[PDB]
């Protein structure tokens, strides 16, 4: 930028263009040569768009080009960290995490005859001998 | 009918930071992403949504080096309507991001540039990893040098993060990096870091 | 099967081979003591409903281990809408005169619910088919059981090819090297998941064995699950052959 007898000092890319918001003019003031200073106009024009914290819940955003990327936390995921994972437990959603059969209305899980549901509320176990969908040699001894 | 396929089926990724993209909005339908490997089973991703994106950075940073293909279906709101995306290699396909310059430092006729690891999605070990520490040997980064009163512009490459080059004493130097992978017929090269001149 | 490996003696406990006149004519699933699940183009030349036999446990054509236990079919059910000679609705759901005795190698497998098969069991990829039918396309059948691992297919990616209807699902491999073949017909579709094996498919047709360009069709299970069970609460009608109202 431009201050009060600012342009005495000799142009730095730093003071005007990091530190300050230069012009095309202050940056061919520092780079000379046009076809070098328009490159940098280029890469220079494309803002921080991190400016305005897209990333939710706690998460770090990283400028890039005409672009951004949002690191998440762990229980968190989306382009801005928006969905939980938490909240998403349905039946279409790895079965509800049912091992068997699951139910939608918080989801109840249940289990084929034959077997039990255990304590979890999702896990279910034998409860004859001969359990249908097991085989016996690898399941005995 | 009661609904349409999805289409214009993309991939966005930099830094293994995967995003499907599709089109077009809903109207008296709903979208559900589903994505698997080769021989893996299908995995459903964003049920029953409204947006025309989903987020699949968690199932591809899992194993980077597999093939992933995904595809969109269309409930309304046997099989529903669906779209199939191009296939995915995560390791291969996602774009460098920019890279920025850490630090540079001169000692006499010679300056070193330090470049700042890019960290990516990949959240091995609870933390995030470098750039350097999924692609290693593969990634390499090329320094682009230069005087205010050059012509053109010298280059050097790195098989670390840091630059050993040789410089004209008195002289003003600036400097900007690039992220690179050989062995890559696309997606070869990031884009050009932001300039630090001395 | 074609491409496939045979099936060790007690891993397919719920394997049924189906006779006539002692003669072999088709594969089935035991999905509890007393109802097997088949296809229904294999009783459309029956003459002798009497001598219809489903045996369990068999493994060997060729020897007899003492495993095997031999079922007369009281009653064969299927749908009204099923007609001979054709590809749709090809599912039978078989009666055995006296249930059979669960053993190490006799075992049901699971009939799942319908939404459970529909929003998860189809999307696992690989699901098992055994058979001891032709090893090879207008070849012998097979003395061992055979089995074989195979992925399924949506219908819109088969149709690459509205031949499969929404009562069918396409799974194999358009190589030519791995597939069902004829003699399986009314085998298991048993898919895995978490410690468990489910009724998921039917060996029904397909447009020649291992053949490039084409994958092996199979009954949609999850279609008939209502309809299934509504028949094992039914009382049997002195007739062998059955048409029930479909749905
Ligand atoms: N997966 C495979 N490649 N083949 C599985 C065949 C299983 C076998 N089925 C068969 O052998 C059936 C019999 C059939 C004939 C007319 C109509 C319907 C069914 N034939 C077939 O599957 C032959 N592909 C012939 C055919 C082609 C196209 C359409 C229909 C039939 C069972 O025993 C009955
Ligand atoms: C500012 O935030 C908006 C959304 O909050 C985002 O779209 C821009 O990219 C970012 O710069
Ligand atoms: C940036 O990264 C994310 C993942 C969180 O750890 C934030 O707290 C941090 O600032
Ligand atoms: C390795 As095995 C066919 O005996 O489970
Ligand atoms: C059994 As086909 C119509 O996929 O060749
Ligand atoms: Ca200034
Ligand atoms: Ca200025
Ligand atoms: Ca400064
Ligand atoms: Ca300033
Ligand atoms: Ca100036
Ligand atoms: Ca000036
Ligand atoms: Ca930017
Ligand atoms: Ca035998």
């Amino acid at each position: 930028a431009n201050a009060f007898l600012e342009e005495l000092r000799p142009g730095s890319l730093e003071r005007e263009c990091k530190e300050e918001q230069c012009s095309f003019e202050e940056a061919r003031e520092i780079f000379k040569d046009a076809e070098r200073t328009k490159l940098f106009w280029i890469s220079y024009s494309d803002g921080d768009q991190c400016a305005s914290s897209p990333c939710q819940n706690g998460g770090s955003c990283k400028d890039q080009l005409q672009s951004y990327i949002c690191f998440c936390l762990p229980a968190f995921e989306g382009r801005n960290c928006e969905t939980h994972k938490d909240d998403q437990l349905i039946c279409v959603n790895e079965n509800g995490g049912c091992e068997q059969y699951c139910s939608d209305h918080k989801r109840s899980c249940r289990c084929h005859e034959g077997y039990s549901l255990l304590a979890d509320g999702v896990s279910c176990t034998p409860t004859v001998e001969y359990p249908c969908g097991k085989i016996p040699i690898l399941e005995k001894r | 009918t009661n609904t349409v396929a999805a289409y214009n089926l993309t991939w966005k990724s930099t830094n293994f930071k995967t995003i499907l993209e599709w089109e077009p909005k809903p109207v008296n339908q709903v979208y559900t992403v589903q994505i698997s490997t080769k021989s893996g089973d299908w995995k459903s991703k964003c049920f029953y949504t409204t947006d025309t994106e989903c987020d699949l950075t968690d199932e591809i940073v899992k194993d980077v080096k597999q093939t992933y293909l995904a595809r969109v279906f269309s409930y309304p709101a046997g099989e529903p309507l669906y779209e199939n995306s191009p296939e995915f290699t995560p390791y291969l396909e996602t774009n460098l991001g920019q890279p920025t310059i850490q630090s540079f430092e001169q000692v006499g006729t010679k300056v070193n540039v330090t470049v700042e690891d890019e960290r990516t999605l990949v959240r091995r070990n609870n933390t995030f990893l470098s750039l350097r520490d999924v692609f290693g040997k593969d990634l390499i980064y090329t320094l682009y040098y230069w005087k205010s009163s050059s012509s053109g512009k010298k280059t050097a490459k790195t098989n670390t993060n840091e630059f050993l080059i040789d410089v004209d004493k008195g002289e003003n130097y600036c400097f900007s990096v690039q992220a690179v992978i050989p062995s890559r017929t696309v997606n070869r090269k990031s884009t050009d870091s932001p300039v630090e001149c001395m | 099967i074609v491409g496939g490996k045979v099936c060790p003696k007690g891993e397919c406990p719920w394997q049924v081979l189906l006779l006539v006149n002692g003669a072999q004519l088709c594969g089935g699933t035991l999905i509890n003591t007393i109802w097997v699940v088949s296809a229904a183009h294999c009783f459309d030349k029956i003459k002798n409903w009497r001598n219809l036999i489903a045996v369990l446990g068999e493994h060997d054509l060729s020897e007899h281990d003492g495993d095997e236990q031999s079922r007369r079919v009281a009653q064969v059910i299927i749908p009204s809408t099923y007609v001979p000679g054709t590809t749709n609705h090809d599912i039978a759901l078989l009666r055995l005169h006296q249930p059979v005795v669960l053993t190490d190698h006799v075992v049901p497998l699971c009939l799942p619910e319908r939404t459970f098969s529909e929003r998860t069991l189809a999307f696992v990829r690989f699901s098992l088919v055994s058979g001891w039918g032709q090893l090879l396309d207008r070849g012998a059948t097979a003395l061992e059981l055979m089995v074989l691992n195979v992925p399924r297919l949506m219908t819109q990616d088969c149709e690459a090819s509205g031949k499969i209807t929404e009562y069918m699902f396409c799974a194999g491999y358009s190589d030519g090297s791995k597939d069902s073949c004829k003699g399986d017909s009314g085998g298991p579709h048993a898919t895995h998941y978490r410690g468990t094996w489910y009724l998921t498919g039917i060996v029904s047709w397909g447009q020649g064995c291992a053949t490039v360009g084409h994958f092996g069709v199979y009954t949609r299970v999850s279609q008939y699950i209502e309809w299934l069970q509504k028949l094992m609460r039914s009382e049997p009608r002195p007739g062998v052959l059955l048409r029930a109202p479909f749905p």
